[PDB]
Order: C-alpha cells, then sequence, then structure tokens
C-alpha cells in the first residue's frame, strides 16, 4: 500500500482562472461498475477521497478496457484542468546520449510502479481534481471523488514527481557515493564499478528505501537484463548501438513517407558513417501538402540506395572514458555534404554524424568545414562537456589564407592536418590588384522587368564588343551572365569591370560550388583561368561602361 | 544582515510574465566553477534552491574577473530587464549626466558586491530563478533563485540608488569638479585632473567607499576627450592608375550620400574612353580642383544629426583585417552618432572572436559613457560560433543585445 510521508509542492491556478467544470451523465452502464470497483480500491489506498457536493468542480472520466483482455484501466481527461493550472519547470527537453555515458561493471535498471500515485498532491489544489463517476440513471446523483495524489495525465505530475523522487533519493546518494543513479521519468538507472555482490546488496538497500518511501520496485531481482532496449537504443554492457532501422520499398512515395524516411536515416546517422539525406530532404521542399505524392529523382534514388548499402552491415558505438583523449575527424562526401566521426580510439567510434547546408545559395568548402567543426563543438560540449581534438583534411596554408581575409570573424580550436583526399583547398583566388597590360572587359547587362527578356554584353579596351541575347532572364542573371561572357571570351588573365553590386557580391565571396547552373559555369571558368580581377564601378555614373538599351 | 526598512516592492510591467529563457549548455569546467560559486552563495543565504513550481529561468555563464584565476558567475538578465526594468527605467531611474564624455579622464569601478547587502522582495524572487546545467542531461539542472539583489538585473542599481547617493554625498560635495555616474554595477568617475592626480582622487573615492562598507574588487582608464567621429580619408599616391580612380570615384559616390556638396564630375573625364585598368593617368586642373572640393568638405561632419532618446542605438562592426576593426554607432541610416576604429596586436595571442569581443565591449562602454545606454550590435560572426565562444573573453558585468549580419558587400573598402 503506497501512501507517502512527503512534502507536497504548492500549486496555483493561472491567475484569474477558476477550476474546470465539465460533466457526463449517460451511457457506459458496463464500465461504470469497473469505475466503482477501481474507485473503491483507490480509496482504500488513500489515493482519492469521496467528497460532499459543496459545489466543487468537475472533469470527465472514462473507463477503458485494456487489450488482450484481462483488467480494466481508468482514463481521465484533464486537458481543461491542464489548461487552467500554472506552468512548471520543464521536466526534460533533452535525452542523455549513450556515447557520453561512462562504462560501468554493473548496471541495474529499476522501474517504479504507481509512480504518480505514490506522490501526494497539494491540499488546497485537491478540490480542482474532482471527478465524478455518473450513476446508471433515474436522476440519482453520481459519486463524487477527488485526487489525493498526482493525477495521471495532469499537467504538473511529471515535474513534481521528478522533484519528489530527487529528494527521496538525496539521502541515499550521500550514504552511497560510490554508485551512480540516473532519473528518467519513472525509471531509475543505477550503476557501479564495485563487486557484483556489493552491487546486489546496494540495489536491494535502495529498493527497500524506496519501498519505505512508498515507491515499489521489481520484486524478482532487478529484472531488465542487457539489452536494454531504451529510447530507440540497444545498450550492451561494453557496447552501444541503434535499434534496427527498417527502410521500406515503395512504388510511390508521399511527403509523410519521405519525412519518416529522412527521419529514420537521421536516427541512423549517429552510429552509421556515410549517411546522406540531402536529395531526399530536397524532395521535402514540396511541403505544400502531406498525403501528396512526390516522384523520386535519380539522385534521391541513388542516395537511398547508398544508404541501404551502408545499413546492411551492423556497426556499434563505444562508451566514454574521461581518462582518454577526445578526437573528432571530418571527411568530405558529396554536394554540400560532410561526415564526421568522434572517437577516443582508432577503430572504436564514440559516434558519427553528418552536416549539410540547407540555407543560402552559394558557399565554399572551407566555410562548410568550419561550420561542421562548429556543429561538432556544440555537440561535444553538450554530450561530453568538452571540445575534442579536431583532425581535418585541410592544409594550414589553406585555412590561414581563408580566415584571415574572410570578412566574417571565425574561430577554430586546435586542429591537426590529416591527409586523406579529397583535401579541402582553394580552387581559385581573385586578385586584390589589377593585371598589367591584360585585357580589361567592361561588362554590363540588363533585362526588361516585364517582357522578361534581356541582354548581356561587353566592351573591352582592345576594342572588342559583344552582345548576347537572353530569353527568360531577370536583371540579375543578365549581369551575372555578363561576367560569364567576359570570362569565356578572355585569355588566362583578365580584368572584368561591372556596375552590379549583386554580381560582385556573389563573386567576391569566392564560392567553389553553388546550386545555380550559371554560377557553377562561372565557377568553372574561374578555376580554368589563371589571374582574374573583378572591379566595381557605380552604375549610371558615366565611366567607360556599356550602353546598350 | 538585516533590512533597514522592508524589502522594496518590485512589480512587473502590466501584461508581462517572467523570463522563460533556456540555459546554454556548459563545459564541465565552467559547471564545476558555478557549482562551487553557488554552493558558497547558498551557504551565505544569498540564493536558495527552488521547486518544480518555478517555471522561470534566466541563463548563467562562467567568466573570469580580470586576469585572475578566480572564476566568476555572470547572469544574463537581459530578458528579465526587458520585462521588469522598462518601467523601472522611469520609476526609480538614474538620470544620465551629459558632461561625462567631455572630461579629460574617466575611471570605472565595480561596485556590484554592494547589492548582496540588500534583500530582494519575496514575491519577485521567483523571477530570478536560474539553472546550472548537467553534462549530457544526466540530471536535471540545479535550480536557485535570488534572495538578495542580484547583479546584472538593472532593478538592483535602482533600488540601491538612495544608499549609493548617501555614501557618495560627502565625496561629491568635497569635489564639485568630479562627475560620477552609476551605470549597472559600475561607477564612472570623470575629471580634468592630471593622470596621477586623477588616480589620487580615485584612490580616495575607493578607500572612502571601502570604509563605508562598499567593497571594490594599471586598470580601466577612459579618455573621452579624444573621442570624435572619425573622418573619411582619400588615398595619397604618387602615380595613379585607372583602377585607383575607379575606386576613388566609387568611394566618393558612396560618400556623396552622407555629404551632399561633393561631386566627382571632373574626375570622370580622366577616365573618358575605354581605358585599360592599369593605364597610368595624370591629374588635370579641374579634377584636382574637385579633389580640393573633396578633401576639405569631408573633414567637416554633417549637420542635423541629433540623438533621439526614444530610438535604439545600433552598432555595426566590420573586420578590416590584420587585427583592425571598424565600427559605427547610429540610430537611423546615413546619420552617424559615433564612428571609430580599433586595433589589437599583430597576434602571438589574439584571434577573431577575441578581438571582436574586446571591440564590442569597448563600443558598449563608449555608448554607456555618452548616451547612458548600450547599443544593439550587428555582428560579423556566425551565430552559433559567437554563442559558443563569447563568454571566453567577456570581462564585463553587463551584456548588450545582438544579432548577426551575413552581407556586407563593399563596405570594408569604404571605411578604411
Ligand atoms: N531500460 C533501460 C536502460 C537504460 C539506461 C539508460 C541510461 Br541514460 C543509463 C543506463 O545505465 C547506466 C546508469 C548509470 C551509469 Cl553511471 C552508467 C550506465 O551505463 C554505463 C554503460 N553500460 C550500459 C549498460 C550496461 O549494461 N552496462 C554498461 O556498462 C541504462
Amino acid at each position: 500500500v503506497p501512501i507517502s510521508p512527503i512534502e507536497t509542492v504548492p500549486v496555483k491556478l493561472k491567475p484569474g482562472m477558476d477550476g474546470p467544470k465539465v460533466k457526463q451523465w449517460p451511457l457506459t452502464e458496463e464500465k461504470i461498475k469497473a469505475l466503482v470497483e477501481i474507485c473503491t480500491e483507490m480509496e482504500k489506498e488513500g489515493k482519492i477521497s469521496k467528497i460532499g457536493p459543496e459545489n466543487p468542480y468537475n472533469t470527465p472520466v472514462f473507463a477503458i478496457k485494456k487489450k488482450d483482455s484481462t483488467k480494466w484501466r481508468k482514463l481521465v481527461d484533464f486537458r481543461e484542468l491542464n489548461k487552467r493550472t500554472q506552468d512548471f519547470w520543464e521536466v526534460q527537453l533533452g535525452i542523455p546520449h549513450p556515447a557520453g555515458l561512462k562504462k560501468k561493471k554493473s548496471v541495474t535498471v529499476l522501474d517504479v510502479g504507481d509512480a504518480y500515485f505514490s506522490v501526494p498532491l497539494d491540499e488546497d489544489f485537491r478540490k480542482y481534481t474532482a471527478f465524478t463517476i455518473p450513476s446508471i440513471n433515474n436522476e440519482t446523483p453520481g459519486i463524487r471523488y477527488q485526487y489525493n495524489v498526482l493525477p495521471q495525465g495532469w499537467k504538473g505530475s511529471p515535474a513534481i514527481f521528478q522533484s519528489s523522487m530527487t529528494k527521496i533519493l538525496e539521502p541515499f546518494a550521500a550514504q552511497n557515493p560510490d554508485i551512480v543513479i540516473y532519473q528518467y521519468m519513472d525509471d531509475l538507472y543505477v550503476g557501479s564499478d564495485l563487486e557484483i555482490g556489493q552491487h546486489r546488496t546496494k540495489i536491494e538497500e535502495l529498493r527497500q528505501h524506496l519501498l519505505r518511501w512508498g515507491l515499489t520496485t521489481p520484486d524478482k531481482k532487478h529484472q531488465k537484463e542487457p539489452p536494454f532496449l531504451w529510447m530507440g537504443y540497444e545498450l550492451h554492457p561494453d557496447k552501444w548501438t541503434v535499434q534496427p532501422i527498417v527502410l521500406p520499398e515503395k512504388d510511390s512515395w508521399t511527403v509523410n513517407d519521405i519525412q519518416k524516411l529522412v527521419g529514420k536515416l537521421n536516427w541512423a546517422s549517429q552510429i552509421y558513417p556515410g549517411i546522406k539525406v540531402r536529395q531526399l530532404s530536397k524532395l521535402l521542399r514540396g511541403t505544400k501538402a502531406l498525403t501528396e505524392v512526390i516522384p523520386l529523382t535519380e539522385e534521391a534514388e541513388l542516395e537511398l540506395a547508398e544508404n541501404r548499402e551502408i545499413l546492411k552491415e551492423p556497426v556499434h558505438g563505444v562508451y566514454y572514458d574521461p581518462s582518454k583523449d577526445l578526437i573528432a575527424e571530418i571527411q568530405k562526401q558529396g554536394q554540400g555534404q560532410w561526415t564526421y566521426q568522434i572517437y577516443q580510439e582508432p577503430f572504436k567510434n564514440l559516434k558519427t554524424g553528418k552536416y549539410a547546408r540547407m540555407r543560402g545559395a552559394h558557399t565554399n568548402d572551407v566555410k562548410q568545414l568550419t561550420e561542421a567543426v562548429q556543429k561538432i563543438t556544440t555537440e561535444s560540449i553538450v554530450i561530453w562537456g568538452k571540445t575534442p581534438k579536431f583532425k581535418l583534411p585541410i592544409q594550414k596554408e589553406t585555412w590561414e589564407t581563408w580566415w584571415t581575409e574572410y570578412w566574417q570573424a571565425t574561430w577554430i580550436p586546435e586542429w591537426e592536418f590529416v591527409n586523406t583526399p579529397p583535401l579541402v583547398k582553394l580552387w581559385y583566388q581573385l586578385e586584390k590588384e589589377p593585371i598589367v597590360g591584360a585585357e580589361t572587359f567592361y561588362v554590363d547587362g540588363a533585362a526588361n522587368r516585364e517582357t522578361k527578356l534581356g541582354k548581356a554584353g561587353y566592351v573591352t579596351n582592345k576594342g572588342r564588343q559583344k552582345v548576347v541575347p537572353l530569353t527568360n532572364t531577370t536583371n540579375q542573371k543578365t549581369e551575372l551572365q555578363a561576367i560569364y561572357l567576359a570570362l569565356q571570351d578572355s585569355g588566362l588573365e583578365v580584368n572584368i569591370v561591372t556596375d552590379s553590386q549583386y554580381a560582385l557580391g556573389i563573386i567576391q565571396a569566392q564560392p567553389d560550388k553553388s546550386e545555380s547552373e550559371l554560377v557553377n559555369q562561372i565557377i568553372e571558368q574561374l578555376i580554368k583561368k589563371e589571374k582574374v580581377y573583378l572591379a566595381w564601378v557605380p552604375a549610371h555614373k558615366g565611366i567607360g561602361g556599356n550602353e546598350q538599351v | 544582515p538585516i533590512s533597514p526598512i522592508e524589502t522594496v516592492p518590485v512589480k512587473l510591467k502590466p501584461g508581462m510574465d517572467g523570463p522563460k529563457v533556456k540555459q546554454w549548455p556548459l563545459t564541465e569546467e565552467k559547471i564545476k566553477a558555478l557549482v562551487e560559486i553557488c554552493t558558497e552563495m547558498e551557504k551565505e543565504g544569498k540564493i536558495s534552491k527552488i521547486g518544480p513550481e518555478n517555471p522561470y529561468n534566466t541563463p548563467v555563464f562562467a567568466i573570469k574577473k580580470k586576469d585572475s584565476t578566480k572564476w566568476r558567475k555572470l547572469v544574463d538578465f537581459r530578458e528579465l530587464n526587458k520585462r521588469t526594468q522598462d518601467f523601472w527605467e522611469v520609476q526609480l531611474g538614474i538620470p544620465h549626466p551629459a558632461g561625462l564624455k567631455k572630461k579629460k579622464s574617466v575611471t570605472v569601478l565595480d561596485v556590484g558586491d554592494a547589492y548582496f547587502s540588500v534583500p530582494l522582495d519575496e514575491d519577485f524572487r521567483k523571477y530570478t530563478a536560474f539553472t546550472i546545467p548537467s553534462i549530457n542531461n544526466e540530471t536535471p539542472g540545479i535550480r536557485y533563485q535570488y534572495n538578495v539583489l542580484p547583479q546584472g538585473w538593472k532593478g538592483s542599481p535602482a533600488i540601491f540608488q538612495s544608499s549609493m547617493t548617501k555614501i557618495l554625498e560627502p565625496f561629491k560635495k568635497q569635489n564639485p569638479d568630479i562627475v560620477i555616474y552609476q551605470y549597472m554595477d559600475d561607477l564612472y568617475v570623470g575629471s580634468d585632473l592630471e593622470i596621477g592626480q586623477h588616480r589620487t582622487k580615485i584612490e580616495e573615492l575607493r578607500q572612502h567607499l571601502l570604509r563605508w562598507g562598499l567593497t571594490t574588487p594599471m586598470g580601466y582608464e577612459l579618455h573621452p576627450d579624444k573621442w570624435t567621429v572619425q573622418p573619411i580619408v582619400l588615398p595619397e599616391k604618387d602615380s595613379w592608375t585607372v583602377n585607383d580612380i575607379q575606386k576613388l570615384v566609387g568611394k566618393l559616390n558612396w560618400a556623396s550620400q552622407i555629404y551632399p556638396g561633393i561631386k566627382v564630375r571632373q574626375l570622370s573625364k580622366l577616365l573618358r574612353g575605354t581605358k585599360a585598368l592599369t593605364e597610368v593617368i595624370p591629374l588635370t586642373e579641374e579634377a584636382e580642383l574637385e579633389l580640393a572640393e573633396n578633401r576639405e568638405i569631408l573633414k567637416e561632419p554633417v549637420h542635423g544629426v541629433y540623438y533621439d532618446p526614444s530610438k535604439d542605438l545600433i552598432a555595426e562592426i566590420q573586420k578590416q583585417g590584420q587585427g583592425q576593426w571598424t565600427y559605427q554607432i547610429y540610430q537611423e541610416p546615413f546619420k552617424n552618432l559615433k564612428t571609430g576604429k580599433y586595433a589589437r596586436m599583430r597576434g602571438a595571442h589574439t584571434n577573431d572572436v577575441k578581438q571582436l569581443t574586446e571591440a564590442v565591449q569597448k563600443i558598449t562602454t563608449e555608448s554607456i559613457v555618452i548616451w547612458g545606454k548600450t547599443p544593439k550590435f550587428k555582428l560579423p560572426i556566425q551565430k552559433e560560433t559567437w554563442e559558443t565562444w563569447w563568454t571566453e573573453y567577456w570581462q564585463a558585468t553587463w551584456i548588450p543585445e545582438w544579432e548577426f549580419v551575413n552581407t556586407p558587400p563593399l563596405v570594408k573598402l569604404w571605411y578604411q
């Protein structure tokens, strides 16, 4: 009989809000008896108290039959009360990551039954919890109750129970500092490096302690032999991995299917090196609907194929050893795609992960590498409470010549060069100064913003002039294609001069890759060249210029 | 400790609840530091552990004091400030002296410890709640709320106002030539005295406060009479190419928006015809005349630019390279209240984030001196990067508001 001698947490309603009033007279003459029995058995345990109709409040109560029919369960709808009660501290927004756990010699898992019913509820609040089982009929008043403990489904049950459990544990943790206890919901995960016998002992002591506090634990041993299928994980004594991930096979795919697909793939990516979600996620730009069918692309099909190839052979993670160094390694994959592995040991990976940029049109490799490093820094701080040693496929000359002249401020930790091609490099560098005697193209271009027709053209110093007609183009794409034009018609050394701040914007940032085909072409031309100098002049200011209307 | 009168009643702006801001993840080192610090502050009854019934949270960080090995705890009260202090700005507000920026020297003192003497209004305490985060969500964080006046909350200097005025009163009357302005936890003391003499007066004030029970844990020395809006400089060169004149005309075109008078019309005629970029060009009479128009009109600042206390202060920083940075503080575009530059060393220590942090702190301090308020920054850094590494170099008790700008095209060229 789990009653409690515990300090209650005071609870108030949201200011200006009274208690919930909702009523159900009819039906369910079968289940009403189950409600009678359940409530009588719940009264003897002091969990609920029958109340005189002094004009208190009311909420619905339904008795639902459990499957595999054996016993009945009682469900209450507290949504109204939950709507009117105050706000509490978030119990958990996070989850602990197995890669951060410390390897232990013994791990016991206890689950406390009637967790919420074992914690008393604040007195002044108890009137708001009043629910009333209806009576069959004839206009005979239903039997009124109210909760003496944390009601199930109530807004403040998880937080308050977490607190109560924490305090209940507080003395024991001090009495036995050599073992470690984790709280997750009902579950207590205990572990120790001491003798198996000592372990069994300590566990039993804690069990009887909780039982003295009114918290029941599994009576036959501790049960729960490893694995240990927990929160979508397989926890082995020396190893950790992910519960099996089933990738289906379909003729037609919908938004829901692609979303669950990229979900399972994301969940896989932590322990499985090589996972690529890019094209599949690009298919999710079709978010307009849910059940809408989305035809797969070739790239997406190959992505899912490669993922299937990766998943077919199981691989495992290793636990954390604070007495060992923390290392992180980043390797390049594909278009906008990067992968990393965090490990303390050469063949033993703590975890893996991926990084890709969903926002912005044009970005280079050094930048993406930096961003990956950042993501891993954050992730490692959250998981292990520190920042690892990075080992990167980039020369120091490269990055030094990068973060020096990059307009944005950036910082990266101690990192060691590793040679495992492709190595991140600068495919081209714009000149900071013009080129002597080399042909200087003056470029311009425009478009009618209605007819959507445009022209891109150049006039050089040597006298060369050209105008290329362009259909279905806007004013920006023209002034980019003017730079393109001047690139393809020029020798290995060229001074291009434009009035477009947009084009200068794109070029000066020196992207190695973009999703714009024109910008990709311009990039290819820039790589193929030797010395390119882009220069800017104010539009319509009457310098040498190109005037073609 | 005992309260002279009952705790000062502190309410919240009507229709506004307490800050729910989440706690940033921390490194094990900083967590342990905050755990020692908070254990000690709890031992001193300065703070108290709280229950699940306190939904409010404001973040905590671990930053060092000056150069020392002592870990200090910094609370970001910016949200709680926005909520409770906007009408604690009017009600208890400390007016800003306009003479602090005109004095030849200014020193800053950290008086914040004083706030630990005064108890905090009970009803309000729930709003000061914070959390020390566990590594890897292995445990829920440790939750305290402030029993006394917390540092960084701007309600604290407002409540302690009267007491500070008391303690300062004799020193003030004995020294009529000294300007004293409290912003947050800092005392800003200006004077026209010689440096040594200024330091004498400062040490005097320090010891005075010290024997009144106010502890104040070479130093921070400001010289606001060197502060002025920095002009635009057009290059000085012996031989000029076509490109140099292009950049000249461009920078002049952008600058012509700030100052109307200047015109480049005579400098364009030397670029007449389609020139090669590296073609060397001489300097004619008219173009040089318009350069004489160029340099003398850019050394005298704009008119009609006035500070609006209602509008926020906006600070933009651009990285010019080699440790150098530049900045502009202004309310409305094309109008500039303050303009400047900053130079760190050539390295052997510093990195981008460090230099930017020191820069932001400098600029904020200047703004505190001049307008009595902190500017809102547009930062040339990736959000996650700053949010990770900013606490490292942060030596100050306050924090400014900030956002992150991704797109300067040409401006790095124009402000150098
Ligand atoms: N349901 C279910 C189980 C879920 C569960 C969830 C968490 Br969070 C922790 C946990 O066990 C541990 C508890 C405390 C400590 Cl200090 C380490 C642990 O693992 C250390 C590594 N380890 C993990 C399991 C095992 O058998 N042996 C072992 O050394 C179990």
